[PDB]
């Protein structure tokens, strides 16, 4: 509970490691201090995982194919390599979309070159070229192809950039090479960056000389919302009720054409800083488009973001902004009146990826709950800078937490609720701590916006106050 | 909008009129979408015989595979041993995917580690990853053994697993007595079941190859059972129950049923149960070794016969009536134990269920897929029920396997309209279910998208999915089921006939249209 | 017309155009049917709150009862005894029905005889029928015992069963020592469960009442188990399995699981297994007697306490988590045996399943019906899962029972919207699922007609049926299921959550309409 | 045979006591072609011996479950305790077209659910109140029938007075039916009771009316209960032949159809046993002739179509041959496919009052031989008709006992048995393919040309099913 206690919890837990791992992990564990404002004085991040400690992290393929490119619905994405990567990621992430799957949309399908040993020995560039022709024959309504490279491609010397440029010219189609091999980088994070640059280099500039798009003063783009369970739709609806015109969504329910129109907007609305700050910075210098961060988790943050976004425009939008706020006011107040009494005072520990470990804190606080610990799989130092502002003093921070550390911290902290991923869920349920998947929303959602807060509150209450948790100890074992 | 007393999740929230008009505006403004008439035309084209011909001409492109990569099976094999930590030499993204894939099927924790090889380890090898990985793993999760497989990057660069492990011991990172079996598991060879075979053979060699001098075949009077890639808890359990009813001493090699079904009692158990190192060491002293799924245990068989000197009997997977009979009769001959009255009755109860239900099963047409051993067992049992297995797809099957299945089909009148496909994916299967429509699909969750495609053509063209196989992600706790033995045949029978009757009720629920056939008694 | 290589049964044969025009002409020509708009108008009326209030004012008319008459229960109870023939003194048509009813639920032979009383016996009694009946049945089907009950014509007439049987033996028609327990089972009193209670008490006192002098409570170190009216084979099996796992000695009094599940091995077995006459003679020597369904075993309870001097524990039916816990702890305390690790672990595996599926079960609203003990056990477990048992209907329930269920509901927030109904039938329940729509029904096959009715109003109003209870006629082999203990709770949980997910899959199968929520992983 | 059959009969009867043996002997006979009077060789329609596990039902089953229940736009009350209406709810597949609960009510169970108070005070005040509640909640019903269960007659209730009073009060058809289960010796008397209730309370109320436009080709299907659609598969043929089927008694029947029947030209009787009574009345009171016919199998169906057409003019006879020529290729393909798979196989039947003889021809059309048959409740005129259809030296059994049936099957060893639900699972366990010949094993129809296709398919799917090979374990 206290600073001195958490610090002694940290060092006691690290007593188990070999000396090397001990010294490394000590640098990824910290406790928040309201006097220290720069993470570059309290915790380091975005470093290689230590071998054999059961990290929760993914790879760069997951970060490029899984999160950034995969949701683009009217393109066909090729998992280039052996069969594994595409199969484990087929439909694992709930980036929702509208479309006719297999005809004009292809998100939940698994396209792959299914490398055999021939393709290792001889290379896959001739194989890739044939596959592109077969895709064109059987899926004629695809509006572009991406080639998501798995581990072997870069290791054997293949040149997918050449295949992309050649086949793209021959077929007059956008074919995007992405060198997102899983051994690059230290986590999904570099997959974001590799993917952002591939968008920049092969897609974003296609309409630089086009002047046929009808602009308005209120054109915006939702940058870095992947429509988990509809999260982006329940945000879009508010922005357009406020009077704005969402020209594009990157990449949740996003089309290639929406991507190509984004350089025409007036403002880039960045939800996920981590995954999309790269392309946002590019669009500001190349096209002069400003970008701002916002947060649609909870009524407090959503109201704050709406007014900030409205202040970037004229009086008419700011007037409609207060109209939206007043319209949904009775609805989110009803949610609080019903669910805050049922959750206030409960303590939450989080572990997620690169944004939500800080972004959902205001929503929990809107329900009287207390986030006593949080951490990222693959965040950078600018993420932790943003986290010290949102986190309370004396709370526990953990970067790239190991399975051993997370379990030990939970045993000591004893939080009333844990919000993390699928590889953690069933560990802590067995320990008797209520758990809520904060990636997939436990197949619920949306959680963004005002319509999402209602579901969020309902979901925390059903799990934290469920009758199952009082039955774990058999009456005869007491 | 939301009403606080009836909260709507994504379905049916986004069916509200304001979300509907919003989505229509998004599409018209910025999606540049193909018009609906063009979408319809293409969809109907994808259901035709002509599209199927182009579909089967594919040579380089795979769409919706029905298999995974070797390390997945190596991890499952390793989890079957006592206090063993599976350990995949290579890049960490693979392990996150393996654990998640099993997490969602078993709804249980799945412990596995990587040694996080990166770009720098690709230029000079992952020896240092191995040394620190092994020491970090042992000190942190206190396993009694570490079973080492490889990701595809570790295979391409050529990391010598045997040498790296020996060097870790010589340099003191882990004790020389600490068991570290290993196996190379190239993702670009075979499939997930090949990785199981490779891992098990690797573990078998480690505990027996250099110590054969004192071993006498048959001296411990047990039979070894090798289950193979097995994702039903009920299958491990039914094998062990039947041998216990027979009074047959046995040794199940790789047994993950405990670690895959720990209780929720306030504490997390990283390890539980599993076969012991003592059991692997004593296995050459068994009377014989029975392979439950021989079509992906070729390497294990060669070792068991070549080093242990057992004469593995020729037994099909014990699925259905005949092959469970043959299994028990062969186990009886080897062990000298007679088949007990309790198994004779259970067999008779299965046959009774077959006679009670044969009327609704007869002639029902099925499309099915899965691993080779599981499929041919399903095929055999369906022929015994008077059903027609019209489309038989096994992505990771081979020519010799297909010949065995074709010979099984030819020996029954209900195989006349059946075709066996190897190397084909679920996009091939989608075409078959349109052009030569069956009554049902038997397969894993990936089949739900084919049922959706058939319904969109029309309700009269819909082909319902029956969930049997791996992975099953969209129903809860079917991993508890059984597919082996009389018990598994009984469960399969019940599921099939009640799927048939549930569909009949659906098609005869229309009042004053088709409910003349909405019979109370079926 | 028929195509030889695609024969059509009634469905969909009568949907061919020529049959449709024929049926249209028959109706238009000679049926004098009400216009369709008047049918649609009256149907809509029957779904309204106004109709419901008229519906619940009924006093004399019963529509679609959810119960049967006493002798059906006396038959089932008798079938649970070794080589015992059930014998219903009275008219023969009753027995035809009792056998057919059970035939269709168990899909097994069901043996029972009548003495074929006729309007003649209505004047001078059935004495002669009993004398020839018992001698004919004994010599022809060679039972070791004949358990006598009555049809309603025998009760009205007033046939003195006890005197008729004594005379049968006195005049030499059957041997004096041949066991012939009897019970009066008036159809116009209670329901089928009362007939079970009456028969069993009759059998218990036949073998014990006049022999109490040599009896000592606890002298045989066993616990008597009385199951009541029970139609899941797995419920007899789970109880005996749990008590054996505990090392507890027990006598299951009335055990029909063998005779209702004989193997199909070439021969018919009229009798199999069952409680022995000698278990009944020795029952008073037990430590105590447990009534698994106490709310329809009242008469039995008075006899075991009044004569056997046992102190019958106050225990709910062992359904769900809490009441199974209480069952095992009371069995432990009586027997002096500890609860073994294997049941502790199975309990935790149930809880693990509960935590795994609670998000899909939470708040789900249910209508349900059945017998009193089964119904309250289902209500308890639903509350444990976070479900809401909105409509609870027990046609053969009483006031004391309803108060106990109401108290269970009031001890949990998930009962705040639940109402318990006694003496109401399935036509009442139909109104309730129209005016206060739940998510699902949990009931027997008679529920399929309420689902059909709800679908006809609209797809948005359809209440799908989950088949749990008795009778189940339109699915095969569900009588093999289990509903008691941890094992039964596991099965019910699995059926419930998957029924929820299968219905979600149907509602999100619409291509481009609702399949945005057609998730692979649930 | 002959000698071996009579020796089997004596051996089976040696287990009975004297009384039962001497009675059961009179109910078992071997068919002999030089003895055509069934009276001279078998007794039937007698009381069942107590405690021998007869397969028979009761008079309520004969009236409520068989005759009245299928009438779709009336509500039928099972008047008495709760058992009778529950066990017979939806157990018989007398199909119909309607909106159940609104204008049709066949598969619903209406009952007065007698309590002990009704036994002591009587149920007539309860019945009157029940009728009012029916009227308020099911307004579109077109008449009520009151099916008496065992207690009604024994306690002195007067359901006829309630019917007359309430019927006049409400101006509704209310039919009292005294089919208490203790009456008669089987379902058969229930048929007769039911036929008389129709005559006395329904059938005479359009004698006054002429508003019906009659044609010279009007007929009525008497005694088809549309099991699985059997009546629809027969009607279609009669109307293709040019006839107008005015009513179907009672399969998918409406009350208005019944009331119209006295206006037809010919009564076509399928089930003689259950409906010869009303056919005989309608000839006496209205002059309508009646003829028996048989739509089981192509041979009998063709013969029947031609026999019926000969009762009319040259135009019907021409359309008759047009129908025969139309369906010829269809049943020939059925034979060409299924006879080879069934020819030479032997069948044993036991059913109710018609099918034990009526379906013989269909089996023969598939090369199959009926080596034994019998009825639950037939009379001697039925058996007279049976001696002609059955081959020489075949076994006949009336009101067969469970023991008798089992023992005959063990010695005779048929390839197929066709009987009821109470017999199906006995013989499946013995390893003998079984087909229900009441409910058609939830298949059918079996009447007509379209029904022969399903019948043949069904006999083949069961007889040659792979399950029958595997009853014995290879280790025994
Ligand atoms: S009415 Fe009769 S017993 Fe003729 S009581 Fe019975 S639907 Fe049978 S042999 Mo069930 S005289 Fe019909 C009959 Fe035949 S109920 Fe059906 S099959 S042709
Ligand atoms: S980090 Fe794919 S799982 Fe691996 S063993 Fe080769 S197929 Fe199989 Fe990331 S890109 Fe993929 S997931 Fe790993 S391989 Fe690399
Ligand atoms: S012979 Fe026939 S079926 Fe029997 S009763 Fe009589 S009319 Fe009916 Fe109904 S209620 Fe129960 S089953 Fe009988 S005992 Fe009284
Ligand atoms: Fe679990
Ligand atoms: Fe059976």
């Amino acid at each position: 509970m206290s600073r001195e206690e958490v610090e002694s919890l940290i060092q006691e837990v690290l007593e188990v490691y070999p000396e090397k791992a001990r010294k490394d992990r000590n640098k990824h564990l910290a406790v928040n201090d309201p006097a220290v404002t720069q993470s570059k004085k309290c915790i380091i991040s975005n470093k290689k995982s230590q071998p054999g400690l059961m990290t929760i992290r993914g790879c760069a393929y997951a970060g490029s194919k899984g999160v950034v490119w995969g949701p683009i619905k009217d393109m066909i994405h090729i998992s280039h390599g052996p069969v594994g990567c595409g199969q484990y990621s087929r439909a694992g992430r709930r980036n929702y979309y509208i479309g006719t799957t297999g005809v004009n949309a292809f998100v939940t399908m698994n396209f792959t070159s299914d490398f055999q040993e021939k393709d290792i020995v001889f290379g896959g560039d001739k194989k890739l070229a044939k596959l592109i022709d077969e895709v064109e024959t059987l899926f004629p309504l695809n509006k572009g192809i991406s080639v998501q490279s798995e581990c072997p491609i870069g290791l054997i010397g293949d040149d997918i950039e050449s295949v992309s440029k050649v086949k793209g010219a021959e077929l007059s189609k956008t074919i995007v090479p992405v060198r997102c091999e899983g051994f690059r980088g230290v986590s999904q994070s570099l997959g974001h960056h590799i993917a952002n640059d591939a968008v920049r280099d092969w897609v974003l500039g296609k309409r630089d000389e086009d002047t046929t798009f009808a602009s308005t003063p209120y054109d915006v783009a939702i940058i870095g919302d992947y429509n988990i369970g509809g999260d982006a739709w329940s945000s879009r609806i508010l922005l357009e009720e406020m009077g704005l015109r969402c020209v594009a969504q990157w990449s949740g329910d996003g089309s290639i054409s929406e991507i190509e129109l984004t350089p025409k907007v007036k403002l880039n609305l960045v939800h996920c800083y981590r995954s999309m700050n790269y392309i946002s910075r590019h669009m500001e210098e190349k096209y002069g488009i400003p970008w701002m961060e916002y947060n649609f988790f909870g009524p407090t943050k959503t109201i704050e973001s709406l007014r900030a976004i409205a202040a970037k425009f004229d009086e008419s939008i700011q007037k409609k902004c207060e109209e939206v706020i007043a319209k949904y006011k009775p609805e989110w107040e009803a949610v609080v009146a019903k669910y805050r009494p049922r959750l206030e005072g409960k303590r939450v520990m989080l572990y997620i990826g690169g944004l939500r470990p800080r972004h959902v804190i205001g929503a929990y606080e809107d329900l009287g709950m207390e986030v006593v610990g949080t951490g990222y799989e693959f965040a950078h130092n600018d993420d932790y800078d943003r986290t010290m502002k949102e986190m309370g003093d004396s709370t526990l921070l953990y970067d790239d937490v190991t399975g051993y550390e997370f379990e030990e911290f939970v045993k000591r902290i004893k939080p009333d609720l844990i919000g993390s991923g699928i590889k953690e869920k069933f560990i802590f349920q067995k320990m008797g701590i209520p758990f809520r998947e904060m990636h997939s929303w436990d197949y619920s959602g949306p959680y963004h916006g005002f319509d999402g807060f209602a579901i969020f509150a309902r979901d925390m209450d059903m799990t934290l106050n469920n009758p199952c948790w009082k039955k774990l100890q058999a009456p005869w074992e007491a | 909008s939301q009403q606080v007393d009836k909260i709507k999740a994504s379905y049916p929230l986004f069916l509200d009129q304001d979300y509907k008009d919003m989505l229509a505006k998004k599409r018209d403004g910025f999606e540049e979408k193909y018009p609906q008439d063009k979408i319809d035309e293409v969809f109907q084209w994808t259901t035709t015989k002509e599209y199927q011909e182009l579909n089967f001409q594919r040579e380089a492109l795979t769409v919706n595979p029905a298999k995974a990569c070797q390390p997945l099976g190596a991890v499952l094999c390793a989890l079957g041993f006592e206090k063993t930590m599976p350990y995949v030499h290579g890049s960490q993204g693979c392990v996150a995917y393996y654990r998640s894939y099993f997490n969602r099927h078993f709804r249980e924790p799945v412990s596995c580690v990587s040694d996080s090889m990166t770009e720098d380890a690709a230029v000079f090898g992952g020896q240092q990853n191995m040394k620190d990985g092994l020491q970090n793993c042992k000190a942190t999760y206190k396993p009694d053994m570490i079973a080492v497989s490889t990701t595809c990057m570790a295979e391409v660069i050529g990391d010598d697993l045997n040498a790296f492990i020996n060097n870790s011991k010589k340099e003191g990172f882990i004790p020389d007595e600490f068991p570290v079996p290993f196996a190379h598991t190239p993702a670009f060879v075979g499939s997930h079941v090949t990785g199981w075979d490779n891992m098990f053979e690797g573990i078998a060699r480690y505990f027996t190859l250099k110590s054969m001098d004192d071993k006498v075949v048959g001296s411990n009077k047990k039979i070894n059972i090798v289950p193979g890639f097995e994702t039903y808890l009920g299958n491990f359990r039914v094998i062990k129950r039947m041998l216990s009813e027979m009074g047959v001493g046995y040794s199940l090699l790789s047994d993950p049923e405990e670690v895959l079904d720990t209780p929720a009692d306030g504490q997390f158990r990283m390890y539980a149960g599993g076969t012991t190192q003592e059991e692997m060491k004593d296995a050459p002293n068994a009377l014989n070794t029975v392979l439950l799924q021989p079509w992906h245990l070729e390497k294990t068989k060669k070792f068991v016969e070549g080093t242990w000197k057992h004469e593995v009997p020729k037994l099909n997977i014990p699925m259905g009536l005949d092959w469970t009979d043959e299994f028990l009769m062969k186990v009886s001959e080897i062990s000298g134990q007679p088949i007990p009255a309790s198994l004779t009755k259970e067999r008779g109860r299965l046959v009774d269920m077959m006679t009670d239900s044969h009327t609704w099963l007869h002639g029902k047409r099925f499309a099915l897929w899965g691993d080779p051993d599981f499929v041919m067992g399903l095929v055999k049992f369906l022929l015994e029920l008077g059903c027609e297995p019209v489309h038989i797809l096994c992505h990771n099957g081979n020519k010799r396997w297909k010949k065995a299945v074709d010979a099984i089909l030819a020996a029954s009148p209900y195989g006349k309209n059946a075709t066996v496909y190897i190397g084909k994916d679920l996009w091939h299967l989608r075409s078959l279910v349109f052009t030569d429509k069956p009554d049902f699909m038997i397969g894993n969750s990936y089949g739900k998208f084919i049922q959706r495609d058939t319904l969109h053509k029309g309700k009269e063209f819909e082909v319902p999915l029956i969930r049997i196989g791996f992975p099953i992600f969209d129903r809860h706790h079917l991993h508890r089921s059984t597919t082996l033995g009389y018990e598994g045949a009984m469960q399969i029978l019940t599921t099939l006939v009640n799927s048939i009757l549930e569909r009949l009720d659906e098609e005869t629920r229309g009042m004053q249209a088709t409910d003349y056939n909405h019979d109370l008694v079926r």
